[PDB]
RNA sequence: AGCGUGUGCCUACCCUACGCCGGCAGGCGCGGGUAACCCGUUGAACCCCAUUCGUGAUGGGGAUCGGGGAUUGCAAUUAUUCCCCAUGAACGAGGAAUUCCCAGUAAGUGCGGGUCAUAAGCUUGCGUUGAUUAAGUCCCUGCCCUUUGUACACACCGCCCG
RNA sequence: AACGAGACUCUGGCAUGCUAACUAGUUACGCGACCCCCGAGCGGUCGGCGUCCCCCAACUUCUUAGAGGGACAAGUGGCGU
């Protein structure tokens, strides 16, 4: 199936687990000291947040035409509570997303293609739709 | 289950076994919530249970991982103090030493008698703030 | 307040309106219903006509003959009925007595024009006929409670043209549950069975004979007459 | 001797609306038919927005309205 | 059922209005049963137009109040789906008949108002519309659950389903049936 | 608990209350002359003269003498009044 | 404010009652465990997750912010 | 999701994609845009879905305050602005009084423009989510028209008595 | 008779009518390429998913902005001299 058919809350939670089994993703050392965005006030509860976020990275590339380190951050950014000052939007971290996308590219599930952005490899696109049916196999769509 | 112990004393502040581990530790000054969720993970223990469920062997390691943070590879920028000033090093300050350190810097800025110590001694706001409509104790 | 006192040559009279009303009330009982579709059949067919009536131009009706006791070793065995059954779900169905509320003119009897006021003042319309036809309302409800209907259906019908007592038009239908309806209209049958008791207190101690129980045409009182028989 | 014996809950319906009264227009004069007697009618003061033909719930019909 | 919507699971058949007074301003099943309570945003541009829209929707509207909850009608519908669910498990009924009793038992029979005489407060007893009763009864019980959950561990869903029970069977443990009787107790005095 | 021989007050008896809230329509008050049962005072029957201030009359945290005008025995509504009070009763 | 007592882990009487309160109560939410017993409330959340794995309770609805559980779904 | 805006202008200056380096602020290398053409298929917030906390001045609240890192400028001390760690106050629904509002309206929520070398808790516009209550009245406050009375016309805030 | 009110100007709401568009789209194939059998079938094809390919294709519903039309108390029932 196409990844469109299935729920997406389910998609990531099986795709994150998939990667961590296969020895995939060489992770940065900083992963236990990282706020993760400028608009947070705390570190994540999750201890495998890197695996989770790489799932959501590869999915969006399937849909849209692909874009760099800047655009990924804009997709993830949220609201910043400035305390006594009124809240405003802001963008999160960059150097995390710059490690994510290069780690994917090491596995050749993405690659720097033309028109100013990484795009997902046919090998990558194969692997997405492969586990997309595994979701329907599991529960029952 | 797990009836073994509850409220305890650690260095300089009494910490309850009632609360979760990270949030329990924050009561000690010089340690915020952000500082504790790091130090627990360097210690490689759960933060998903109560502070009364820690053993003596475990908490003995906690204070060591806390008070030598550079040697357990917590970055320098993540400390309270970087080059204190006139002491020459990166430092991490905890409960009763924090107050002692703090009182020194007040004394220093009246020693030289900068603008700072005068504002301190007069009991007026240090930073750029209006005091015309701010305060009252008086009226 | 003061009923129509018009003569029998007039449309709006007691007789012609009762003709009008009784003419329509059974016409719509069958218009509710699908005579070209399956009937539920009792093993006993109608005993008021033969089964050589193959037209199916009998009314939709079946006749319960039922048991009651009023005390004093009395055994009432009386005909009761339904007019239509409505498809439910889960193999169940809803028995219905159907009756029909006619109208002739709003403004000659201190009534409500239902066309203007059905949706907004749904309750006021039914309150009209607790002042103008309260006799007929509880009469119909008594029949529905005698039957033990699942839904009490009524039809709103009025004259198509208020000077033409022949042409009429359906305006709406509304299903009520007869027993919660009886809780609403302030009707109770505990009273009712002492009425029929009190009439049987007379006739039983009397001997056989054509005795007449009637209502006086100009006074509010009923009686039991002993007549020379065959009169 | 003790407390009181009171009449049961009555129901009476509008026949016509008359006009609004009170010192901010908050009260409404209305004519109502007793809903058991069709020649009986009382005038009332009713607070809420009313149309015509709707039914009220009177606790007594001893009370009667005038103007103030 | 295939020609008339339920509520997503709850029948609007076997639902009655047990007054003759307050029907034609309580309706829920004539054809007004729908899968969800929502509107396109027509609800009022005439005085009569208010009446038509469902009772279940009216309940959802008056549930979101006091600043932080305004303009969050979807969050509000979450509380209502749990309410009926809790009411059905807890007592076992068609859980709409609960609500209809709860509305009818909370509406006042007589009410007071003000009248100006001598520059001093005097009060006058007056009657109340059926449309007023419905509006008041929906207001009163929604204030109860809002009040209770302001420092309780209990969620608003739990509080609200409790409040419809004690209204549907009068017991004076609700904020509604209390406050109803307060008004009538005044209306007896000055009359 | 109850401070009095009967649990519920009668009709026309002198009692005492302690104000715990001030209402628009009068004063809703707790008893301390009986159980902590609720009793409602009404605005009309507090005085026979004008009233400028309002907190220089009735206010929270005051023992006030009053007369029980009516009681619903079954419901537990103790209607109350401060209109008929004499200093001798106080 | 006020002071209310709570317990973050079980002792004998709480735990033993917890197994026998189930058939006696039709509605079961973590909030109701807060009042009938003196229990934190977060303790009651995970306590009910345990019971569902035994099948001593039944799920009937679930959400992010509120969760309902029932006796055994029998009648 | 929408109204807009953008260097080639004032005298020295714009909006930013993409690549690389850094926890972050930020730095650095390249490219486009005179603009329904490039930024931007403006991949915004509330909302929605799943964990954690548990009635506790609590992890609610973020005032006060210590140390350190960046950016603008000729210069940042009485802290220009921004970021990181630590410190953790009042405040637990508010007296006498009083403001504003009738349908995509009130309220919640974000964004663009304006001032701008650096910088909105302001103002001006725009989208998004979206109720309750009324269909009235002259009671208060005030205004329009007629009639009436006046020692007033600097007009009742007027005028005037012992 | 004149000024103000109204009339007027702008804006919103109604067009599968009109006008015309690679600095705006849609549809249609031509497609070839990628993808998974995910459904009939076998993987092809038919169907589904977006992107590149798109034209000397077709069209202007959506988007854009111009010319026009449409609402007048017009029709019906009450009420008012």
């Amino acid at each position: 199936v196409t990844v469109k058919d299935v729920n997406q809350q389910e998609f990531v939670r099986a795709l994150a687990a998939f990667l961590k089994k296969s020895g995939k993703l060489k992770v940065p050392e900083w992963v236990d000291t990282v706020k993760l965005a400028k608009h947070k006030e705390l570190a994540p509860y999750d201890e495998n947040w890197f695996y989770t976020r790489a799932a959501s990275t590869a999915r969006h590339l399937y849909l849209r035409g692909g874009a760099g380190v800047g655009s990924m951050t804009k997709i993830y950014g949220g609201r910043q509570r400035n305390g006594v000052m009124p809240s405003h939007f802001s963008r999160g971290s960059k150097s995390v997303a710059r490690r994510v996308l290069q780690a994917l590219e090491g596995l050749k599930m993405v690659e720097k293609d033309q028109d100013w952005g990484r795009k997902l490899t046919p090998q990558g696109q194969r692997d997405l739709d492969r586990i997309a049916g595994q979701v329907a196999a599991a529960k029952k769509k | 289950p797990e009836k073994f112990q509850h409220i305890l004393r650690v260095l300089n502040t009494n910490i309850d076994g009632r609360r979760k581990i990270a949030f329990a530790i924050t009561a000690i000054k010089g340690v915020g919530r952000r500082y504790a969720h790091v130090v627990l993970r360097k210690a490689d223990i759960d933060l998903t249970k109560r502070a009364g469920e820690l053993t003596e062997d475990e908490v003995e390691r906690v204070i060591t991982i806390m008070q030598n943070p550079r040697q357990y590879k917590i970055p320098d920028w993540f400390l309270n103090r970087q080059k204190d000033v006139k002491d020459g090093k990166y430092s991490q300050v905890l409960a009763n030493g924090l107050d002692n350190k703090l009182r020194e810097d007040l004394e220093r800025l009246k020693k030289i008698r900068a603008h700072r110590g005068l504002r301190h001694f007069w009991g007026l706001r240090v930073r750029g703030q209006h005091t015309k409509t701010t305060g009252r104790r008086g009226r | 307040n003061e009923p129509p006192q018009d003569e029998g040559n007039s449309f709006n009279s007691p007789r012609n309106l009762a003709m009008e009303a009784t003419y329509i009330n059974h016409n719509f009982s069958q218009q509710c219903l699908r005579m070209g579709k399956e009937r539920y059949n009792f093993p006993n067919p109608n005993p008021f006509v033969e089964d050589d009536m193959d037209k199916n131009e009998i009314a939709s009706v079946a006749y319960r003959y039922r048991r009651w006791k009023l005390g004093d070793d009395i055994d009432l065995i009386v005909r009761c009925e339904h007019d239509g059954v409505m498809t439910g779900a889960n193999g169940e169905v809803s028995f219905i007595n159907i009756k029909t509320l006619n109208e002739w003119d709003s403004r000659h009897c201190n009534g409500v024009d239902w066309r203007q006021k059905l949706d907004s003042q749904r309750g006021a319309v039914i309150a009209t006929e607790l002042k103008n036809n309260s006799y007929k309302l509880a009469r119909w409800t008594c029949c529905a409670l005698l039957a033990g209907s699942e839904y009490l259906k009524l039809g709103y019908v009025s004259r198509y043209h208020v000077k033409d007592s022949s042409r009429h038009v359906i305006l709406g239908t509304q299903q009520f549950k007869p027993n919660e309806f009886a809780s609403q209209i302030n009707l109770s049958v505990e009273n009712a069975w002492g009425i029929l008791r009190c009439v049987i207190d007379i006739c039983m101690k009397l001997e056989e004979g054509k005795y007449l129980i009637l209502k006086d045409p100009n006074k509010q009182v009923i009686r039991v007459y002993s007549l020379p028989d065959g009169t | 001797m003790d407390t009181s014996r009171v009449q049961p809950i009555k129901l009476a319906r509008v026949t016509k609306v008359l006009g609004r009264t009170g010192s901010q227009g908050q009260c409404t004069q209305v004519r109502v038919e007793f809903m058991d007697d069709t020649s009986r009618s009382i005038i009332r003061n009713v607070k809420g927005p009313v149309r015509e033909g709707d039914v009220l719930t009177l606790l007594e019909s001893e009370r009667e309205a005038r103007r103030l | 059922t295939p020609d008339i919507k339920l509520f997503g699971k709850w029948s609007t058949d076997d639902v009655q209005i047990n007054d003759i007074s307050l029907q034609d301003y309580i309706a829920v099943k004539e054809k007004y049963a729908k899968y969800l309570p929502h509107s396109a945003g027509r609800y009022a541009a005439k005085r009569f137009r208010k009446a038509q829209c469902p009772i279940v929707e009216r309940l959802t509207n008056s549930m979101m109040m006091h600043g932080r909850n305004n303009g969050k009608k979807l969050m509000t519908v979450r509380i209502v789906k749990h309410a009926f669910e809790i009411i059905h498990l807890l007592t076992g009924e068609n859980p709409l008949q609960v609500l209809v009793n709860a509305i009818i038992n909370s509406g006042p029979r007589e009410d007071s108002t003000r009248i100006g005489r001598a520059g001093t407060v005097r009060r006058q007893a007056v009657d109340v519309s059926p449309l007023r009763r419905v509006n008041q009864a929906i207001w009163l019980l929604c204030t109860g659950a809002r009040e209770a959950a302001f420092r309780n561990i209990k969620t608003i869903a739990e509080c609200l389903a409790d409040e419809l029970i004690n209204a549907a069977k009068g017991s004076s443990n609700s904020y509604a049936i209390k406050k109803k009787d307060e008004l009538e107790r005044v209306a007896k005095s000055n009359r | 608990c109850r401070f009095y021989q009967h649990k519920f007050p009668e009709v026309e008896d002198v009692v005492m209350v302690n104000v715990r809230s001030i209402a628009e329509m009068g004063a809703y008050v707790s008893l301390l002359e009986y159980n902590n049962i609720e009793g409602m005072i009404l605005l009309s029957e507090l005085s026979r003269r004008r009233i400028r201030s309002i907190n220089k009359l009735i206010r929270i945290g005051r023992n006030e003498c009053v007369v029980v005008i009516r009681v619903d025995k079954e419901k537990g509504y103790i209607d109350l009044s401060k209109r008929r009070v004499s200093p001798e009763e106080a | 404010r006020d002071k209310l007592n709570n317990l973050v882990l079980f002792d004998k009487a709480t735990y033993d009652k917890l197994c026998k309160e189930v058939p006696n109560y039709k509605l079961i939410t973590p909030a109701v465990v807060s009042e009938r017993l003196k229990i934190r409330g977060s303790l009651a959340r995970a306590a009910l997750q345990e019971l569902l794995s035994k099948g001593l309770i039944k799920l009937v609805s679930k959400h992010r912010a509120q969760v309902i559980y029932t006796r055994n779904t029998k009648g």
